[PDB]
């Protein structure tokens, strides 16, 4: 007897992402503590990120964050390569 | 002490969930609304300000 | 664009002692002559945990520089072992170079660096307090990590 | 499967973060896709790293630490 409403919970990245993301990078074993370690890191570069994504929508006097103004943050953050040019 | 990648049973992590696998509506803007881009004399003002600002922090 | 890209680093003497200096042979091309300093140099991560553990170990400067393709050799003392915590001592680490135009840093080359005991008894029971004397530096050069940064030319 | 990150949880974390900075803002669904398009990206890029990392401390097991290092070779700090 008594039936319970369901609420909506989605927060944060579950584990099956983060072992998803780990085995797309060759990644066989991880220790438990891999997975808070991954979500703070994912958050403060989405934090970067975002940030300067957001002072570029305001300096556009626009309330909307367009695709540009993210590809510009991203500009920003800088680029890896796994070699040397030339 | 680690947990195994592979994965006897590693496929749970393959499913796909079309509820959360498709972007809401909510926070974003549809279809109309503006987009206008940043120019350069916004652009370049926003990336001093960032660079001064990253000088500061 | 970037008016300075890396062509290459060479990792000389390498592995080598613990304390022996880190050389490498840095080429690069200049593509629009620079009339200011290029500032080169080369960090150990002291610890994995913080920033407050990295040792510059030198710093270098070249310039004018003109357009071509250019070389020089760019070497630095061995971190200072007292300033390392201990636990991070032996292992894997990382070590930079980057180089800074008008105070910008465009580029990052890292590379991984194994600390290891070559002495059998020291492999299976290293002492607390670490011996780096016994320790060999090998520098993973095969693996550089090359990071670009867009930085405002002049 | 090619998945990664849920799209719908990770549209939730971005609007979560950006709320702090500043409020009512909108996003291109495109905008949110390129967010995550690059975020995956970083976070693949520092588990290979990762992979290596631990390959040579002779481990099959990549920790915390192995993370960190692949962040400051990128210059993160």
């Amino acid at each position: 007897r008594h039936r319970k409403v369901l609420r909506d919970n989605i927060q944060g990245i579950t584990k099956p992402a983060i072992r998803r993301l780990a085995r797309r990078g060759g990644v066989k074993r991880i220790s438990g503590l891999i997975y808070e370690e991954t979500r703070g890191v994912l958050k403060v570069f989405l934090e970067n990120v975002i940030r300067d994504a957001v002072t570029y929508t305001e300096h556009a006097k626009r309330k909307t964050v367009t695709a540009m103004d993210v590809v510009y943050a991203l500009k920003r953050q800088g680029r890896t390569l796994y070699g040397f040019g030339g | 002490d680690g947990e195994e990648l592979i994965g006897d049973g590693m496929e749970r992590d393959y499913r796909a969930i079309p509820e959360l696998d498709a972007y809401e509506a909510e926070g974003l803007a549809l279809d109309d609304e503006d987009v206008e881009e940043l120019t350069a004399s916004q652009r370049e003002a926003a990336e001093r300000a960032m660079r001064q600002r990253d000088r500061e922090a | 664009m970037a008016k300075v890209s890396v062509l290459n680093v060479a990792v000389l003497e390498n592995p080598s002692p613990f304390h022996s200096p880190f050389r490498f042979e840095i080429s690069f091309e200049c593509s629009e002559a620079l009339a200011d300093d290029l500032e080169w140099k080369i960090i150990y991560v002291g610890s994995a945990e913080s920033e407050e553990f990295d040792q510059i170990l030198d710093s270098v400067l070249v310039g004018p520089v003109p357009a071509g393709r250019h070389m020089f050799v760019f070497q630095a003392d061995a971190p200072n072992p007292s300033l390392i915590p201990e636990t991070d001592a032996v292992g894997v680490t990382v070590v930079l170079i980057t180089c800074t135009y008008h105070g910008q840093e465009f580029i990052r080359v890292g590379y991984y660096v194994n600390n290891e005991y070559l002495n059998p008894e020291l492999r299976e029971n290293p002492p607390m307090k670490p011996d780096f004397s016994q320790l060999q530096r090998n520098i993973l050069a095969s693996n550089p990590r090359v990071t670009r940064f867009h930085i405002n030319w002049d | 499967t090619e998945l990664l990150i849920r799209k719908l949880p990770f549209q939730r974390l971005v609007r979560e973060i950006a709320q702090d900075f500043k409020t009512d803002l909108r996003f291109q669904s495109a905008a949110i896709g390129a967010l995550q398009e690059a975020s995956e990206a970083y976070l693949v890029g520092l588990f290979e790293d990762t992979n290596l990392c631990a390959i040579h401390a002779k481990r099959v097991t990549i920790m915390p630490k192995d993370i960190q290092l692949a962040r400051r070779i990128r210059g993160e700090r």
